[PDB]
């Protein structure tokens, strides 16, 4: 919690292969825990990223939800802050409907005094001339509930959360992420109760660079506790 | 836990009466004291009707007359029911279940509020 | 700054048809694609029909296909979405939804055939 | 996880194992303190522990709530004989010891573990920076409340510095609570929640009442012709057991009356089973002779007016008791081991109305004092719910269960009602025609 207290830079790094197509995204910006700010961009390395940008907007940022502003009578349900300083692995498979299946590993922890993440995606059985390959999906993406609960097993927390992203044409793109987040370190971790993380995105795109700017400021807030 | 559900919901016209149903699954060994709430689109949830272990009810101003609350501690279900009911009172309904006590042979328990997953009203 | 009106909601008996309207503030309707949602009484919400930016594109979900219809107006700034016939499998609240950023959910008009 | 509390349990304690599997359960819910806790478990039934060995495994500082400074004496003592580090800023201690005391708090991760903190104390302006200081760096980590039912109005004792404990519970929000009682009534239970400000959600661990070795029945002294032989023969048969093994054990019968105490004991002791009276009047010389006597197999069976064995075979309560509280407690003690024991209540209308009117008169004494009218209250509640149960239809444990509010009892055996329902329902038409 300490080390969260005032303005925390952020990193993320990530590396996906959607169908053979390999693309690397780095992306860097700043994050406030006490007010629940995260204002990050992710220019990738490839000119055009295979995939439409609100897709990996719950794979590069939703990997580090330690930001969240947690209520203090929630504090304790911070998952994701404590067993911080060692880290903490994110395992998600995120079931698009019709369009395959994304797979990722993400290794939260700290640099120096800056977080950082490495992320690894797949992509499986795509379909073509669907609302994601078709690169249909609006560049605005939506607010959006992870809801998160304790198992004891893998002294973890399982994440369950149903992701909308809008269409061109009309149609509303449901999709349905199964999360798994199991501590690095052996040092005493806070399991939560279940509670559900409020999650508010902006993305816009900045006049300067050429590459994809993927500017994105979100607000996120724990809440159900 | 505690899972509430709701029923009853049914499109009456102006001066049509309906009951909601909302009923207590699980063990509770009492319900503190169970509340609905009145939730319309674009305004603020507002109280509709309040009552307690003993059967004290409190009414809103504005349903004083037309709302009335009952409730049986042997089910565990509280109803609502609406007469002379006007256009004003469309939206949703809830249940706050304060006070949930529940308990277990062993003695292990728990002292959380659960609420209703609502239900639906209309008038002409 | 962008607020977001829903009215007409009405309860009908199966065969009626209803138009719900909503109108919008802040931002021009045709520059922003427009969505209806469908929110059961404690169950999960579903989409139902939808409006494309230019307007040309318009599409609607499997359960009501070909019995709901969808349009816009720019001079009034207000979208309306038609029920035609209605059954059972129609009751729910109808939220309207469209951000030009951030996310705006419309208060929605509560709809039931009963 | 669980091998930390048994290492915990059998180093500084010594405990092999946990004494009932709901202290066990309970403990772990306060280890991991996500949601505030309230233990109900009797004297002796390690309540303590439940709240020493999180501390012992928690980090930093907990402190302890206590209502005298007696009892905050004997906890220091009791955990300074297992070597474990406790502390205790009453303003008892020299200038010299509190100087030192709180020049360890002010250091960064304090020696102390548990700290044992007089409500006045914690309030308090001299303690109020030192509370600040603890909030500012994180040092509390668990708030024990215990003897929480001194919060309740209803209960028996009142403290009016918990009222302030809950304003400092909403201040160090981060930490959890724990609220302590020895017994719990649903309507205590609700005011310590108010009270002291805990979350919602709050994991409750009670013990259940009930006894299965013990079976409880109820009987009109009206309706049986001769009350005194029906009492001889409950007495022997309890007694007796097996007639092979012969008499084992000792009961207990207890007496309202000083007169009608000794009358009891005479008359038993003329049918055959030899007894003492064991009178508050009686000198402190004959009262510890008979005491022993009783505790020495020599005498069958004691009547006692005030107030134990390792085997009670019977318990029989002549005159129903004040609050069905004081007649549970009183009945625990039958059958403390684990053979069979069996409970009698010898209610009687005359009797029932002699003691609501003693109680009526304790009320007017406590209202012409004007203070804990409150506590007025739930002992005319409890006195009722107690005659009530004397004259409920159904199963005994069921009624204890839901007046104490534990959970209804799967009583399958040694139940009066589950074994003869149909006997119950004539004894009780017989009492309405006689009434
Ligand atoms: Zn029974």
């Amino acid at each position: 919690e300490e080390l969260f207290t005032g303005v925390v830079p952020i990193l993320v790094e990530l590396d996906g292969d959607v169908n053979g197509h390999k693309f690397s995204v780095r992306g860097e910006g700043e994050g406030d825990a006490t007010n629940g700010k995260l204002t990050l961009k992710f220019i990738c390395t490839t000119g055009k990223l295979p995939v439409p940008w609100p897709t990996l907007v719950t794979t590069l940022t939703y990997g580090v939800q330690c930001f969240s502003r947690y209520p203090d009578h929630m504090k304790r349900h911070d998952f994701f802050k404590s067993a911080m300083p060692e880290g903490y692995v994110q395992e998600r498979t995120i079931s698009f409907k019709d369009d395959g299946t994304y797979k990722t590993r993400a290794e939260v922890k700290f640099e120096g005094d800056t977080l950082v993440n490495r992320i690894e995606l797949k992509g499986i059985d795509f379909k073509e001339d669907g609302n994601i390959l078709g690169h249909k999906l609006e560049y605005n993406f939506n607010s959006h509930n992870v809801y998160i609960t304790a198992d004891k097993q893998k002294n973890g927390i399982k994440a369950n959360f149903k992701i909308r992203h809008n269409v061109e044409d009309g149609s509303v793109q449901l999709a349905d992420h199964y999360q798994q987040n199991t501590p690095i370190g052996d040092g005493p971790v806070l399991l939560p109760d279940n509670h559900y993380l409020s999650t508010q995105s902006v993305l816009s795109k900045d006049p300067n660079e050429k590459r994809d700017h993927m500017v994105l400021l979100e607000f996120v807030t724990a809440a159900g506790i | 836990q505690v899972q509430l559900v709701e029923n009853g919901g049914g499109c009456v016209k102006a001066g049509g009466s309906l009951r909601l149903s909302c009923a207590a699954s699980g063990s509770i060994f009492s319900i503190n004291r169970m509340t609905w709430y009145r939730q319309a689109p674009g305004k603020e949830r507002e109280w509709v009707a309040a009552i307690t272990s003993g059967g004290s009810t409190n009414y809103a101003d504005s349903v004083k007359g037309r709302f009335t609350i009952s409730r049986d501690n042997a089910e565990n279900t509280v109803y609502l029911q609406m007469n002379s009911l006007k256009p004003e009172d469309t939206a949703v309904y809830y249940c706050e279940a304060y006070g949930t006590y529940t308990l277990a042979p062993t003695g292990e328990g728990e002292y959380d509020d659960y609420w209703g997953q609502g239900t639906q009203v209309m008038v002409s | 700054q962008v607020q977001l009106v829903e009215n007409g909601g009405a309860c009908v008996k199966p065969g009626g048809s209803l138009r719900l309207s909503c109108a919008a503030s802040g931002f021009p309707v045709n520059r922003y694609s427009m969505r209806w949602y469908r929110q059961a009484p404690g169950k999960e919400r579903e989409w139902v029909a939808g409006m494309s930016s230019a307007g040309d594109r318009s599409s609607y979900e499997d359960s009501v296909k070909g019995r709901f219809t969808i349009s816009r107006d720019d001079a009034r700034n207000t979208v309306y979405l038609q029920m035609n016939s209605l059954k059972p499998e129609d009751t729910a609240v109808y939220y309207c939804n469209v951000n030009v950023g951030f996310e705006y959910w419309g208060q929605g008009t509560q709809v039931m055939v009963s | 996880p669980e091998r930390r509390v048994r290492s915990t349990l059998k180093k500084v304690f010594g405990f092999d194992s946990f004494k009932t599997p709901l202290q066990e359960s309970a403990t772990m819910a306060v280890v991991k303190g996500n949601k505030d806790v309230f233990v109900c478990m009797p004297t002796g039934a390690g309540k303590s522990l439940c709240y020493q060995l999180p501390a012992l495994l928690a980090k930093g500082i907990t402190i302890v709530v206590s209502p005298l400074i007696a009892l905050i004496q004997d906890q220091v003592d009791h955990l300074l004989t297992l070597k474990v580090r406790v502390s205790s800023l009453n303003s008892k201690l020299s200038a010299q010891e509190r100087k030192e005391l709180l020049a360890d708090l002010e250091r960064e991760k304090p020696q102390t573990k548990i700290l044992y903190i007089t409500p006045e104390m914690a309030a308090s302006s001299s303690f109020q920076p030192t509370l600040n200081s603890l909030v500012s760096r994180h040092l509390l980590s668990y708030l024990v409340v215990d003897e929480a039912h001194c919060v309740s109005q209803w209960g028996h004792d009142f403290r009016p510095d918990y009222l302030r404990l809950g304003a400092l519970r909403s201040r160090l929000g981060h930490a959890p609570c724990v609220a302590l009682t020895a017994t719990a009534t649903p309507q205590v239970q609700e005011d310590v929640f108010a009270a002291l400000h805990l979350k919602k959600p709050v994991a409750i661990f009670k013990t259940p009442c009930f006894r299965a070795n013990l079976f409880y029945d109820v009987q009109f002294k009206e309706l049986i012709s001769d009350p005194y032989g029906n009492l001889k023969d409950f007495c022997l048969k309890a007694l007796g057991q097996e007639a092979d093994k012969g008499l084992s054990g000792c009961g207990i019968v207890y007496c309202r009356t000083r007169e009608a105490c000794e009358q009891l004991a005479i008359e038993l002791s003329c049918r055959g089973v030899n007894a003492k009276a064991y009178h508050a009047g009686l000198k402190a010389s004959e009262r510890t002779l008979v005491q022993n006597d009783w505790m020495e197999e020599k005498v069958p069976v004691i009547v006692a007016t005030i107030s134990d064995k390792a085997n009670v075979r019977f318990v029989a309560h002549w005159n129903i008791a004040k609050s069905m509280a004081g007649y549970y407690q009183e009945s625990g003690r039958a059958g403390r081991d684990g053979k069979p024991s069996w409970c009698r209540l010898y209610y009687s209308r005359n009797d029932r109305d002699q003691v609501s009117f003693l109680i009526r008169k304790e009320v007017a004494k406590l209202q012409e004092k004007r203070g804990n009218k409150a506590s007025d209250k739930a002992t005319i509640m409890a006195f009722d719910a107690l005659v009530t149960f004397c004259e409920e239809l159904g199963c005994r444990h069921a009624a204890i269960a839901k007046y104490f509010g534990d959970a209804l009892p799967a009583c399958a055996k040694g139940c009066d009602h589950c074994q003869n329902p149909t006997a119950v329902r004539r004894r009780l038409e017989a009492l309405e025609r006689s009434s």
